[PDB]
């Protein structure tokens, strides 16, 4: 068990592009466990 | 789908196996006794039974001090020739012993306690229950009277990260001075304990014992006498409370259900019977507020897990038949063999006079409030 | 079951900080905004000490001082400004 | 009473350019982020639509014969002129928010001994 | 030598500067939380009688939901404002309390022992 | 032990200027000295104050074995040993049984308290029964 | 036509260049030495400016300095810690909501264990609208909370620093209660 | 239920630089209806802006015009042309000026709307009610006349429209538009003698078939709460018997406080809030705006007080904590006292003017 301490374990700036690229990659990410295809979901179901 | 709501309920099958000492009063063999009963009256299939997670350093010294629980922790039975000056600070040896997994036990109370308060942060209950838990008399900074760790402030803890105001009942015989101590100069708890004051342990709860600072108002003491009833006991009982309710108007409780406030006990010495019991539980809940359902004290172990296992039952919304049914420790409930605790003949010494006073002074108190 | 739904609800609020604190991380680094924290408390101390003095003389002599004005920028930065915009 | 009265003017006064700098300082550092220039045509147009707000924060910081000029500039070379005038206008908030604390520090005495005394009409 | 207390008049200034910011903040939520909080209830209404789904079965289960979505479409740009403001006071605060916390810092250095420990027998110590 | 203010002691000056220059970092050098400061008024112990200064010497070994030898810190034996309890006889109480806390009392550390637990939770008054 | 006047001559203001800054006064109320004022006609006597923006010089006189002592004798953050608590828990049972019914529809309920769509008869492509719509709004309600908590949690910081330095600046004056 | 607007942005207007008159005040008011939670039992509006078309009714399409094109940084062409509109001293040029006209002209147009459709009897538009403006020029602060409007848009329905007025000026734009109708009856408590407008004698009471359908209650010096009252209920109930209103548009300037900058009168809050009570126990459609009022914290307060008081609540008397709680120091309450200033109003006066109000209102 012990969900909290499994699930739980930069001011140099970005560009316009890396900022976008970084961006999609959390939003793909958090897509990707809404659905329950996570490489984090599945190791630990 | 999803339906109606479950009682959450905390165990873990190693908590029946620590064992104080010789001839010592507590004894958490008495879990394991209540959890057999509720597996043979079917019960299991009405709850949700859940193991605790262990609680560790950084989640015990929320309340406490480092050098307290780094002695809980380091500390064994045979390298206590070591520890004297320690035994001394911290208040362990005579009545609090030092034993085999001390601290492995309070971790499996502890988890329990912040396992329900994290269950009803979480909204997947609206009960929860667990046994080994409340320990009220435990402070911050030493141990007294069989209590190592106070869960109760770190179930409280964790409960007020959403909710404003928290109401803690105690109901065992004795004062609980530990969650006292804790809550006493705030005003989002409120404490309100029924003892026996006199020539007793502690020795503390005054009627006059009200709060300082910001917690002016925001305890509540009730001082009975020996032998008191059902009957006196429930009319003591039903008015604070519902004023409380009416005044303080909180969003989460805690009730301690603690026993030796049974007739024949080894310890108390009060007379109420199991349904005299109950009355409060009962009474409490009708409020539909979120709730934790605590243990306590209880020394003569089949009157408590009889009780323990009626409440059980009663706050799952079930009704129990009245016949033991074959469990691993029929022989500890003779002759009747009956789900039921009876009182006795002994002399109350609680005049009518004397509980109408107290009542009315402890209403003015609380009508100071909001 | 019980721990498959804890997880899952960890794990999605997790990755929803994470988004929104790098949205806000890269407003604020973009954001344009000493030598110790005694230096700039002693030139709070020796700057409110002169005040005092130049109040209690201008209270003294002429009449009793109104709030601070509230004035433009100098001509210099206002010059260097409309260059680094021009 | 006249004394109270003054008290009043003055940290009326002093409210109403602090909120002006406010909200001109909320716009302008919406205005500075890494991808202004990808959506441009947007931001051109919420900037129209607080013409006035940031008008008045040029009118305080800069003074009433600059104020047109930064304007436009800024109407021109929006996504390299925001952040000079983001910084000026900060530093202008931060210093007079510092003075307004210490001269409140007497204001509240004013009003203390006028207020009892100032109760006589006769 | 001899000490002002440079830390501890600069302490007394960050005390106040600290309520401003949240204030203003305060009071705009206020105002977005009281004109949405019918939504609100209604919502928690509809919730419960979609999951206890035996309670209050006075519905077609395809519409006891669209009028949930409704709803939830309605409270959505209130949201939007809460989080607005909650960064903007988040960022105010934060800044105000990094100096404040510099600040004390340093005013428990520049203190006199016998003014924050006691007397050296001013302590039970059985 | 270091129990004058901030002068005697040759040995103990040089090790302090030279505790920075690693430390320079004042913000996190003010840290290590009030845990000296509360270690020399007998809160701590030699064997508690070493344990965080392994947080803040873990690499610069020779710093750490100065320390060491500074206190007089024995490897036999690691245990604690806490600071002695206090007699709530002689000290002012408000109401029968709560008495109040000399201030250094307030000084032990609780470590896992955020800042909702040092406002909520109650530190001065203590119960004794009358 | 003219409503009044509302600039009487004894507000006027005269400025004086010090150093580099202009500073205003009223000068009404000057010395003016002359038979006809007397010192109470000064209705900014009596307000020393020399010992309202003093400094501190000794710990103690935290507790008796005017200025100051008008300072921490204002429970501010008191009342806004307490704003922010009730504001937050408001929420918390509205999201708690939110997350029961996301967790039945994502599919994780242990007391639903077949597909969601059909335990409440609706189509399975009205399902996947439902779910969109409450996945938004569970997000965000989220997210107010955790920086909701972080602005609450630092005036709980700031009360605490305050309450210590009232304490460490009594001495012996210190009776457990820090209400000034 | 009780209609309340207000529009955010009309709190960040200027007028000029230390003119008294600061709509500022406003946003005060509703930063204390907040904090006492008065949010919830107010129907609280945002008003939609007032067209051109709406405003030139009462006024002209060329005065009205002049304010749409004026500016403050190109009135180097308006420069003539402007004291011909009476624009300039103390009726300034600002920045947005239209704008503030119509707000506050659209939130009194507002209220009367919500009564003609029975969406609620009591209606509160605090940044309305500027009675001086007249049909083609400015008049002391106010530049266009919401009041005429409001009422113009209330004789659609209703047939017979009252309008009561307790700043301690004249209301002479709102007498002036009304003064040769039965339809709609004017009443005045004003100080008069050398004072500002200088109109408002006890001899003016229409013509025409207005005849007799006015009221002005020339007052003087120092007056504060009884002998208002003693003169304030009588002429009140009277105009209720014979005059019989279907609507009720009450005008509460706060400049007759006592301490106010412009103002010779000596009441306070009960005895300000006491025409409120009485004219609200009548039980009528009650449009309730504001006027006059130059001592902000005063404003603040007493408008406050009134509006929890039209509600059906009970504020407190300490004050919530809130942005602007220290312009209200040192005592911090609800609460505006009065001054021990003289009367001026010797019995026998009083009682000779509500005679002859009396034997007026006979016809
Ligand atoms: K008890
Ligand atoms: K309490
Ligand atoms: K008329
Ligand atoms: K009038
Ligand atoms: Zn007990
Ligand atoms: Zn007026």
């Amino acid at each position: 068990m012990d969900v909290l301490s499994r699930v739980f374990d930069l001011n140099n700036p970005l560009t316009a592009s890396e900022f976008r690229a970084k961006k999609a990659e959390l939003e793909a990410e958090l897509e990707s466990i809404r659905n329950g295809t996570c490489k984090t979901l599945l190791d630990l179901a | 789908g999803f339906g109606k709501k479950k009682v959450s309920y905390f165990y873990d099958e190693d908590v029946g196996n620590y064992h104080y000492g010789p001839q010592h009063p507590m004894k958490p063999h008495r879990v394991r006794m209540v959890h057999n009963l509720v597996v043979n009256y079917n019960l299991y299939e009405k709850l949700n039974v859940i193991t605790p997670v262990r609680a560790t350093r950084n989640d015990m010294t929320r309340c406490h001090t480092d050098e307290y629980i780094e002695f809980l922790w380091r500390v064994t039975p045979d390298t206590m020739e070591k520890f004297q000056p320690h035994q001394l600070k911290f208040n362990v040896g005579d009545d609090c012993p030092v034993f085999d997994g001390l601290y492995e036990f309070c971790s499996i109370s502890a988890g329990g306690s912040i396992g329900a308060a994290q269950e009803l942060n979480s909204g997947n209950a609206e009960i929860a229950i667990n046994w080994a838990g409340g320990l009220h008399h435990a402070k911050k900074r030493e141990a007294s009277g069989f209590c190592y760790v106070n869960d109760i402030a770190l179930a409280a803890l964790e409960l007020l990260k959403y909710h404003q105001r928290v109401l803690y009942i105690d109901i065992d015989v004795h004062h609980g001075d530990g969650v006292e101590e804790f809550f006493y100069t705030t005003d989002r708890v409120m404490t309100c304990s029924f003892h026996k004051f006199g020539e007793y342990f502690p020795g503390t709860g005054h009627i006059k014992d009200t709060g300082i600072g910001t917690g002016k108002n925001y305890a509540v003491n009730v001082p009975l006498r020996d032998g008191i009833d059902d009957e006196s006991y429930e009319s003591v009982f039903k008015p604070v409370i519902s004023h409380i309710m009416q005044w303080f108007r909180p969003e989460a409780v805690i009730l301690q259900c603690g026993t030796d406030s049974l007739a024949g006990d080894r310890l108390g010495c009060f007379n109420l019977s199991m349904k005299g019991h109950s009355m409060c539980v009962d009474f409490v809940k009708s409020f539909n507020l979120p709730m934790i359902c605590v243990g306590g004290g209880g020394y003569t172990v089949r009157n408590v897990a009889r009780v323990w296992t009626y409440e059980t039952g009663l706050l799952a919304g079930e009704e129990l038949d009245e016949n033991l049914p074959y469990n691993d420790y029929l022989q500890y409930y003779g002759p009747d063999y009956k789900l039921n605790v009876l009182s006795n003949n002994m002399e109350n010494h609680n005049t009518r006079q004397y509980l109408d006073s107290i009542t009315s002074e402890i209403i003015e108190n609380l009508r100071n409030l909001s | 079951l019980f721990d498959k739904r804890r997880i899952r609800q960890a794990l999605l609020t997790k990755i929803a900080t994470k988004c929104f604190q790098l949205l806000n991380k890269q407003k604020s680094v973009h954001d344009p905004t000493t030598m110790s924290y005694r230096q700039s408390a002693l030139l709070q101390k020796q700057r409110i000490e002169y005040e005092a003095a130049v109040l209690c003389e201008l209270n003294s002599f002429a009449g009793f001082p109104t709030a601070p004005i509230i004035e433009t920028a100098s001509f210099d930065d206002i010059r260097n400004d409309l260059l680094e915009m021009g | 009473l006249q004394a109270l009265q003054l008290v009043e003017d003055e940290r009326y006064d002093y409210d109403r350019v602090l909120n002006t700098t406010e909200s001109a300082i909320k716009i302008l550092a919406n205005f500075c982020e890494p991808t202004i220039h990808e959506h441009l045509e947007t931001a051109l147009q919420e900037l129209e639509r607080s013409k006035r707000i940031i008008k008045n924060a040029l009118i305080i910081v800069y003074g009433k014969e600059h104020a047109n000029l930064a304007l436009d500039t800024l109407f021109k070379k929006l996504p390299t002129a925001a952040p000079v005038l983001l910084k000026r206008i900060k530093t202008k908030d931060q210093e007079w928010r510092r003075s307004k604390r210490e001269w409140s520090k007497i204001w509240r005495q004013i009003e203390k001994k006028n207020a009892q005394a100032a109760f006589d009409d006769r | 030598g001899i000490e002002i207390f440079a830390a501890l008049n600069d302490f007394t200034d960050a005390i106040v500067s600290v309520p401003e910011s949240v204030c203003g903040k305060f009071t705009s939520l206020k105002e977005i939380d009281a004109q949405v909080r019918d939504i609100r209830q209604n919502v928690i209404q509809e919730i419960g009688v979609v999951l206890k789904n035996e309670k209050n079965d006075e519905l077609s289960g395809e519409e006891r939901c669209e009028r949930l979505q409704k709803t939830l479409k309605e409270i959505l740009p209130y949201s939007d404002s809460k989080i607005c403001l909650a960064t903007d006071a988040m960022n105010n605060i934060k800044s105000c309390i990094d100096r404040l916390d510099a600040g004390f810092e340093y005013v428990e250095l520049e203190i006199p022992q016998q003014l924050r420990l006691g007397y050296p027998d001013d302590r039970a110590l059985m | 032990n270091v129990p004058i203010a901030q002068n005697k002691n040759p040995s103990e000056l040089e090790f302090l200027e030279h505790a920075r220059q690693y430390l320079a970092n004042e913000s996190k050098y003010n840290e290590f000295i009030k845990l000296l400061e509360l270690y020399s008024q007998e809160v701590f112990d030699k064997n508690a104050l070493v344990e965080r200064c392994y947080v803040f010497f873990g690499s610069n070994e020779h710093l750490m074995n100065w320390l060491k030898d500074l206190v007089k810190y024995n490897p036999a034996n690691p245990i604690p040993v806490p600071r002695p309890r206090v007699d709530l006889t002689q000290c002012k109480s408000c109401g029968p049984s709560y008495r109040l806390l000399p201030k250094i009392e307030l000084l032990l550390p609780c470590s896992g308290r955020d800042d909702l637990c040092w406002t909520i939770l109650n530190d001065a008054w203590v119960s004794f029964p009358t | 036509g003219c409503v009044g006047n509302s600039s009487g001559s004894s507000i006027d203001i005269d400025y004086y260049n010090i150093g580099n800054t202009k500073r205003g006064v009223v000068s009404h109320f000057r010395r003016r030495i002359d038979p006809e004022w007397l010192d109470h006609d000064n209705p900014y006597n009596d307000i020393n400016i020399a010992e309202i923006m003093s400094p501190l010089t000794k710990p103690q006189d935290l507790l008796t300095h005017p200025a100051i002592s008008s300072i921490f004798e204002q429970n501010y953050l008191s009342i806004l810690a307490s704003s922010a608590l009730e504001i937050i828990s408001a929420e918390h049972k509205y999201t708690a909501h939110l997350e029961q019914l996301m967790v039945a529809l994502l599919g994780d309920d242990p007391s639903l264990p077949g597909p969601p769509h059909e335990v409440f008869g609706i189509s399975p492509e009205q399902c996947r609208e439902l779910t969109i719509t409450v996945q938004e709004a569970l997000e965000k309600s989220k997210e107010f909370i955790r920086c909701w908590t972080n602005v609450r949690m630092d005036l709980l910081r700031a009360i605490r620093f305050k309450n210590k330095v009232i304490a460490y600046c009594q001495g012996e004056d210190y009776n457990g209660n820090t209400q000034v």
